[PDB]
């Protein structure tokens, strides 16, 4: 049983799974509307959204007493981020704006990869070390989508008997996709690539909002039942509230640095000789180098205009 | 239920 970070609207907190009868630590406290929440487990950060401050902040959780750092601002509605803790980027999705957003960790070189067939993108989950990155959407035309995390190849994975897709997790180990529905009531499981899908928890869940996976277990927060549940990976079995009587429980991580696999970095020590931005990629050298919004890449492929 | 972050 891990550590477990989860936003809580007004502050942001650490539970131990496996004595998660006790209070919860806050690593954060004095939010509005804190959401989404992720971390950079090697640089000592942990970030969070907040949907009323319109912000994404990080702090150094490694400091006897470090400041919030405000990294992003003018963000409508931040449902969603992900650290990339291998290319050192942050990524986001915006539901008011319709976009997929990336950034370095400072918040530096915003670039806009999604901007088109958006309507509540919400989740967001990475695996930098294959170069992509996955999304929910639960719009008009609810879906999950993946595409590199340089903005290339984008499709969508699944389509069909989806609702309000509102969790999404990957395991790392056994390369699969795990997701949890609010309107239908259930968490799900498939391939990296949409196939094989098959039912973990069949039904039953009041209103899931975030995943996360540790080892064999999943975890979530549940907006309805105000607390975190957990149950087996592969069986869906012994499914079990953790944690309870959470003021508002939203975006949650298994918090620690084995759920960030070290990996080497392809742009190396070089930053792929990249001008601007080196972001991972699906395709061989893994790299790509891309430029802030509405900038050119050259015709090098490395340097920006 | 409204799925809304907002509300
Ligand atoms: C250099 C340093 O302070 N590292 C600590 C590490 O030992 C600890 O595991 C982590 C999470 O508890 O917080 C940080
Ligand atoms: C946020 C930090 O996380 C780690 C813990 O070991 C520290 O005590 C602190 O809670
Ligand atoms: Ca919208």
């Amino acid at each position: 049983a891990p550590l477990l970070l989860y936003a809580n609207r007004r502050d942001l907190r650490l539970v131990d799974a496996t004595n998660g009868k006790e209070n919860a630590t806050i690593v954060v406290g004095g939010l509005e509307d804190a959401a989404a929440v992720d971390f950079v487990f090697s640089h000592g950060l942990i970030y969070w959204s907040d949907v009323s401050e319109e912000a994404i902040k990080r702090t150094e959780f490694n400091k006897t007493e470090s400041v919030q750092n405000v990294v992003v601002s003018g963000l409508l509605s931040p449902d969603g981020l992900a650290c990339d803790w291998l290319g050192e980027k942050l990524y986001w999705t915006d539901s008011e704006t319709n976009r997929i957003e990336v950034s370095n960790l400072d918040g530096s070189l915003r670039k806009v990869l999604f901007w088109q067939e958006l309507d509540q993108p919400r989740a967001i989950a990475l695996d930098p070390s294959s170069g992509f990155m996955y999304w929910t959407d639960w719009g008009e035309v609810p879906k999950i989508e993946r595409a590199g995390m340089d903005g290339s190849s984008r499709f969508i994975i699944i389509n069909s008997e989806i609702y309000w897709p509102n969790g999404l997790t990957l395991d790392y180990e056994e390369q699969k996709l795990y997701w949890a529905d609010a309107k239908l009531n259930f968490i799900h499981k498939s391939n990296l690539d949409g196939t094989n899908r098959q039912a973990v928890v069949k039904g039953s869940l009041p209103h899931p909002f975030a995943l996360t996976l540790f080892e064999d277990i999943l975890y979530w927060t549940d907006w309805s039942t105000h607390s975190i549940l957990a149950c087996n990976k592969y069986t869906g079995e012994g499914l079990r509230e953790i944690h309870s009587d959470i003021f508002s429980p939203m975006d949650i991580h298994a918090f620690s640095q084995q759920r960030q696999p070290n990996a080497t970095n392809p742009c190396g020590i070089d930053n792929g000789g990249c001008s601007h931005l080196c972001l991972m990629s699906p395709v061989k050298p893994f790299y790509q180098c891309a430029c802030p919004t509405g900038v050119k890449l050259l015709e090098n492929g490395k340097t920006c205009k | 239920n409204s799925n809304a972050i907002k509300n």
